């Protein structure tokens, strides 16, 4: 094997690498079936695996792939990740087979040899795009099932490498990106400073419309759907940014489920601040402030506090609901009790500052 | 198996007779794949009966039954997504859909009227749950189910 | 009635009203601390008054007399 | 160039940044805000080191904030500044003629804003006040008006609306700040027995209808000037805290009296403690 393996078995694949597009598929096929034998005891293995790599690639090429036999390949992806130490063209075959997998439509296999890969980072320093091609196919693993907060720091990762930074129109569907799941996550902590690592970016806020959406969510309540859907639901054609907001548009059935999401957040951002603000509301002037039926308006507050995130004792015969209204016990002395001790430390504050304004007035 | 059979074929220590239908599967396995896949249905409809839906799916999803894969792993993980969700409708599909597997086998059919009435009860106290006084006459429109009836179980309830 | 032992800080002010070069003290609270070595010499050289026997009656007199 | 010169050639124990940078400003008066003016006043910000009152570049720091932020600004950076670039000299040894239209481009700038919410030490601030006593009457009167907190007085001087600029644009938040500040007066002015306003009482007192006070009060209670709760179906509201205002000699009478028959309580009450808990401690 000594200097001359090298030599000898790479340049019976440099043939193959000349025959895959010169020769027809039956004496080569033969070929790969007479050289995967040879694999495991000596071949390629020094370290060099990485031109194994595209004559495994070029198995499935010879019929330019279909489902099965893009589920071939498995058998010698991981392997070779300990074949040899390399940081760029072992991630690039391995992060590959997943658009495969996509064409197998299965996302349980697609995160299995995706969890190889984001430990795997720090090779991006010299690749422009292929870093890119990682997030690219790390979308839809995320965009299908429900994963909205999942492309949190996806989003802001596509605002990363400095490719992105000066293809200024292309950098705007960059800002729809970075704008379009901040709205659409559940809530959290999470989202709650989500909203801040986003704020405080001088370049963002050009856009004058999407300034204005997280502020919307920042601040008080919201004007209901349909007030802002005739001042917002125009825009995602206009700019030199319609292409996420195609995305929205485009699959309908996606559309479907980002019209009634959006619809989900704006309902739901009343239900929050109604908690925090008022104490007793009827149940006929809080359908009317979500344009919808009582009925559906009772099949919100249903499945809100069974998840317990919002508590409500609603009613079906007065219509009289009511927010954070427990019994209280012990909790009108406990909070009592509090407001001595915030109006003890409030009567000392004064007591020593008395003391000193006499002394700058009459003092010698 | 049938130590586990008949244990639970007078419904006194369902964790034990749950035990001996785990050893009887670890025996059959990847020896005998007629009797290791009906061996599933014990374990996890003893689980359902066990009242623990979020488990069942806990199994399945290890690698030891992944392997075994069917139409009657894929029945029990419906009827524990049934239970999972906590109601009633949500049972009803998951028994027309896999009925030729489900309810034939001569125990299910003896098994399913008593976890019928734990899941009655289930979704009667997750509609129940969000408000103070309300009618009975909407609780019978979200239940889809009479009033007579759901007047004296609800009536069980308080006794 | 109280601990006579007083102590302020420094802080200066470019504000409302006063002068354009404002400095006033603000008095930052002020107690006698304690430390194990100097207790043994503290409570030597009192042996006068020590009102000691922490039961229903201490709180009554160093807080509610 | 030249000034690049002497920004270079001044290396005194004196700071030559201060009155550079000043100067640079005082050069962007020609054109351009965005780049050049942002940087004299953004960079310069935290370099007075250790010296209040640097008279020189006192004013000159802020005389350049003030033209910068009466252009292109809210109103109020140019509302918040200028107190101190106009308090820093008490003879002020320049006609008043001038000093009576800086305070009215200072007052046009108090009243468009939105964070603007004070009009109590403003109106007690004793050097612009009388300074426009006869002069332009309506602007002195309407911040009465939102101290009177009503929509009435506000209508007389709608036939004088002088400085027609910067007026009709800002109109529909000037009706917003009248109803806004009209809670402050009278959650103020009922005592601390009940402090329960209902909405029929704010429709009277803000002419405003029914279907728009709940969209008051929480903008009320989001800006954070005051601190209560609200009901709907009683048509009440819990007020509990309120934005400290100003007050003049006789409101303190008040707080003398309510005080007086304080002091006696705390009497009273110990006067049971040492009598009856006497034998306990000597």
């Amino acid at each position: 094997r000594r200097s001359q393996l090298k030599q000898a078995v790479a340049k019976m694949v440099q043939q193959c690498c000349t025959y895959v597009e010169e020769i027809t598929d039956l004496p080569i096929k033969l070929r790969l079936i007479d050289t995967l034998r040879m694999v495991t005891e000596g071949k390629i293995y020094v370290e060099i695996e990485r031109a194994r790599l595209t004559k495994t690639l070029a198995t499935i090429k010879e019929q330019n792939g279909d489902v099965k036999e893009a589920a071939s390949i498995l058998q010698e992806l991981q392997v070779e990740t300990y074949g040899s130490m390399e940081k760029k063209e072992r991630v690039e075959f391995i992060l590959e087979q997943m658009r495969l997998c996509l064409a197998v439509k299965d996302y349980i296999r697609t995160q299995i040899i995706s969890k190889k890969i984001n430990t795997k980072f720090f090779q991006e320093e010299n690749t422009e795009k292929l870093k890119l091609k990682y997030y690219n196919l790390m979308i839809q693993l995320d965009q299908h099932e429900g994963s909205y907060l999942s492309i949190c720091k996806h989003y802001r990762a596509i605002y990363d490498t400095p490719c992105i930074q000066a293809e200024s129109e292309k950098w705007q569907q960059a800002l729809k990106s970075v704008v379009l799941y901040v709205i659409l996550a559940p809530f959290d902590n999470e989202q709650s400073d989500l909203v801040h690592r986003i704020s405080g970016d001088k370049k963002l806020e050009e856009i004058p419309k999407y300034k204005d959406l997280l502020k919307l969510f920042t601040t008080m309540e919201l004007m209901r759907w349909s007030t802002l859907v005739e001042d917002y639901g125009m825009e995602l054609r206009k700019g030199s940014l319609e292409s996420p907001a195609t995305d929205v548009f485009g699959s309908t059935e996606e559309g479907e489920k980002r019209w009634k999401d959006l619809k989900n957040r704006v309902v739901e951002h009343n239900i929050r601040i109604m908690a925090k603000y008022y104490t007793r509301i009827t149940m006929k002037r809080m359908a009317q402030l979500l344009d919808l039926s009582v009925d559906e308006s009772e099949a919100f507050l249903s499945n809100l506090v069974v998840n317990k995130t919002i508590f409500a004792k609603v009613d079906r015969l007065a219509g009289i609901i009511n927010f954070q209204r427990p019994k209280d016990p012990n909790n009108l002395l406990n909070d009592w009790s509090q407001k001595l001790n915030s109006l003890m430390s409030l009567v000392n504050k004064t007591t020593h500052l008395i003391a000193k304004e006499e002394m700058i007035h009459n003092l010698q | 198996m049938q130590s586990g059979i008949i244990h639970a074929a007078e419904e006194k220590d369902w964790k034990t007779a749950y035990s001996y239908f785990y050893e009887a599967f670890e025996g059959y396995d990847s020896i005998d794949s007629p009797k290791a896949i009906t061996s599933l249905k014990y374990m996890l409809l003893c689980k359902i009966m066990l009242n623990t839906p979020e488990d069942v799916q806990a199994l399945v999803s290890g690698k030891l039954a992944l392997r075994y894969a069917g139409r009657q792993t894929e029945a029990l993980k419906c009827v524990a997504q049934a239970s999972k969700n906590r109601s009633l409708a949500d049972f009803e599909k998951a028994l027309t859909d896999y009925r030729a597997e489900l309810r034939d086998d001569p125990i299910i059919s003896t098994h399913l009227a008593k976890l019928y009435d734990n899941l009655l009860e289930q979704n009667l106290i997750r509609v129940i749950e969000p408000f103070s006084r309300v009618q009975i006459e909407h609780i019978s429109s979200l239940i889809k189910l009479s009033k007579a009836d759901v007047e004296r179980k609800l009536s069980q309830m308080i006794l | 009635l109280g601990l006579p032992t007083e102590a302020y800080i420094s802080v200066e002010e470019v504000h409302d009203d006063g002068t354009p070069t404002s400095k006033t003290f603000e008095h930052v609270t002020s107690e006698i601390g304690a430390e194990e070595a100097e207790e043994v010499g503290v409570e030597h050289l009192l042996r006068d008054i020590k009102d000691t026997t922490v039961g229903t009656l201490s709180q009554r007199i160093t807080n509610q007399v | 160039t030249f000034l690049e010169k002497t920004r270079e050639k001044v290396k005194s124990s004196d700071e030559a940044v201060i009155l550079c940078k000043t100067a640079i400003g005082a050069l962007k008066l020609n054109i351009g805000d965005l780049q050049v003016t942002k940087e004299t006043i953004e960079d310069v910000e935290e370099m007075l080191n250790n010296l209040p009152g640097v008279t020189s570049v006192h004013s000159r720091f802020y005389d350049l904030s003030s033209k910068y932020y009466q252009t292109i600004g809210n109103h109020a950076s140019y509302y918040k500044d200028a107190l101190r670039f106009l308090g820093c000299v008490d003879i002020k040894d320049l006609p008043v003629s001038e000093q009576q239209e800086r305070a009215f481009t200072l007052g046009l700038a108090g009243l468009l804003g939105e964070g603007v919410f004070n009009f109590g030490e403003l109106l007690m601030h004793p050097v612009l006040e009388s300074l426009r006593n006869t002069d332009r009457q309506w602007l002195i009167d309407t911040l009465y008006a939102f101290n009177s907190g009503n929509v009435e007085r506000f209508q007389t001087l709608k036939t004088a609306w002088g400085q027609q600029p910067d007026l009709a644009a800002n109109e529909a938040q000037l009706l917003r700040k009248i109803q806004l500040l009209c809670l402050m007066e009278m959650t103020f002015t009922r005592p601390a027995n009940h402090r329960q306003l209902t909405f029929e009482e704010i429709a009277k007192s803000a002419k405003i209808t029914v279907n728009e006070v709940e969209l008051l009060v929480m903008k009320a209670l989001s800006v954070g000037l005051v601190k209560g709760s609200i009901d709907e179906v009683d048509k009440r509201v819990h007020m509990t805290w309120v934005q400290p205002r100003v007050l003049d000699l006789q409101q303190i009478k008040g707080m003398k009296d309510r005080l007086e028959f304080w002091c006696t309580d705390v009497k009273s009450m110990e006067m049971l403690v040492e009598h009856q808990a006497h034998d306990i401690l000597t």
